[PDB]
């Protein structure tokens, strides 16, 4: 990530990022829905962040400091381009709706009051057809992926040296190859219960309650879509136990 | 140390995330408890023995049941979560959530923990369960079910007041290692 956004989502919730004397303005109710947008956001910066380990850290560290057969980066890091294409486009529309509601003078002051609208068009439309082909194509070429980690990190000197050097700072604690897979493939299903939260706190302009409930819907047919669309891929499975399925 | 990667599995309304939370703060959140928990890597030493232990929820998985195997490669133990103050949440454990786990993680240690046991001698809980002719859930019929389920052991926490979540842990830790 970036220093100014790490900065601004550097506090544990909406009204510890905020000046005090703002806080105090509002009523409990809005800092509450604040609070989770908050989340949202902050969690989605995050994840941009994962799949920036995995494109720039490992994959492109393993394309020019390694001698892997060909096809083996693509295998470790199924889709990771089209997802961080996916994602930073949807991170860059959350940060821009929190910039343009910063009061003028202040860089943390602000208030979202709209948010159903940005979740509704991404989760329709084209954006929504991509990231349903994207996560069924990645989430059936989970498990191939950790199987070629675990082989290539048992026998390869060069690969394991890679792997412990780049994840030896404190800073990759929680994000060695495994991990960065497994959370690429919980965070869409993070969503409904963020937005059911942000729903409970948004009653209060009618507009607004029903967008989100008709975001909440859309996120869960994606969800639907692509979990009926996941068989695990395995290297060297034949074409008999798959028509055998 | 070695690194073990745990996973927490149970019905929505088990409190399987707030476990989460306050074992990797050593708080319950004073401010704001987060809707969510992504990772998180916890520093444990059992019994002598160091341990990098890896912490995963499921929640948000439970309608979805191509995703939710996924969490499972190369887990080393299991919490298996219900709520004590939702007898319907330790009704779901034998016959979906048991079979799920024994399926995907064979031979890997389930602990069964009784979450939010600051419930049982709640007033408002009471009350709300005896509509539905139930009471929150006794000792004896957690420990029942998870002698049925061929459990490793069974335990109770509350993530509210804290007591009882590092003693889970850490004996999460101590099967993860056992053989
Ligand atoms: C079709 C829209 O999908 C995208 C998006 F929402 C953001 C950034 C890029 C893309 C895209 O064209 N692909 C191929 C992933």
């Amino acid at each position: 990530s970036m220093e100014m956004d790490e900065k601004d989502f550097a506090a544990d919730s909406w009204s510890l990022a905020v000046d005090s004397s703002f806080l105090q303005q509002h009523k409990k109710e809005v800092m509450k829905q604040q609070d989770v947008i908050y989340e949202l956001i902050q969690t989605e910066l995050h994840h941009v962040r994962t799949l920036k380990i995995m494109t720039r850290l490992f994959r492109t560290g393993m394309l020019e400091e390694l001698h892997l057969e060909p096809g083996v980066v693509q295998g470790l890091f199924p889709c990771v381009d089209e997802l961080s294409d996916i994602h930073t486009r949807f991170l860059s529309q959350l940060l821009e709706r929190r910039r343009q509601a910063l009061c003028p003078g202040s860089t943390r002051n602000f208030v979202i009051h709209r948010l159903g609208d940005l979740l509704i068009s991404q989760f329709s439309g084209p954006s929504a057809e991509q990231m349903c082909k994207t996560y069924s194509e990645f989430c059936s070429r989970h498990s191939k992926a950790l199987k070629l980690y675990k082989e290539l990190y048992a026998r390869d000197k060069r690969f394991q040296q890679f792997i412990r050097k780049v994840t030896r700072p404190a800073v990759l604690k929680r994000h060695g190859v495994q991990e960065c897979i497994l959370l690429v493939t919980q965070r869409i299903t993070k969503y409904p219960l963020l937005i059911s939260r942000i729903l409970q706190h948004s009653h209060g302009i009618e507009e607004e309650r029903q967008d989100l409930t008709t975001a909440l819907g859309l996120v869960k047919e994606l969800l639907s879509n692509v979990d009926e669309g996941i068989y695990q891929l395995e290297k060297g499975a034949r074409l008999q136990e798959i028509y055998n399925r | 140390a070695i690194r073990k990667k745990l996973v927490i599995v149970g019905d929505g309304a088990c409190g399987k995330t707030c476990l989460l939370i306050v074992f990797s703060k050593d708080q319950f959140p004073e401010v704001y408890v987060p809707t969510v928990f992504e990772n998180y890597v916890a520093d444990i030493e059992v019994d002598g023995k160091q341990v990098e232990l890896a912490l995963w929820d499921t929640a948000g998985q439970e309608d979805y049941d191509r995703l939710r195997p996924l969490s499972y490669p190369d887990t080393d133990v299991i919490l298996m979560c219900f709520s004590i103050d939702s007898p319907d949440s330790l009704e779901n454990i034998p016959e979906k959530w048991t079979p799920e786990v024994k399926h995907f993680c064979p031979n890997v240690p389930i602990i069964l923990v009784g979450n939010k046991k600051d419930l049982r001698n709640d007033e408002h809980t009471r009350r709300e369960l005896a509509k539905m002719k139930q009471e929150p859930v006794k000792p004896e019929e957690g420990r029942d079910m998870a002698n049925r389920i061929g459990a490793f052991g069974y335990m109770e926490c509350s993530a509210k007041t804290k007591d009882g979540v590092r003693e889970v842990f850490e004996m999460a830790t101590r099967a993860a290692l056992q053989a």
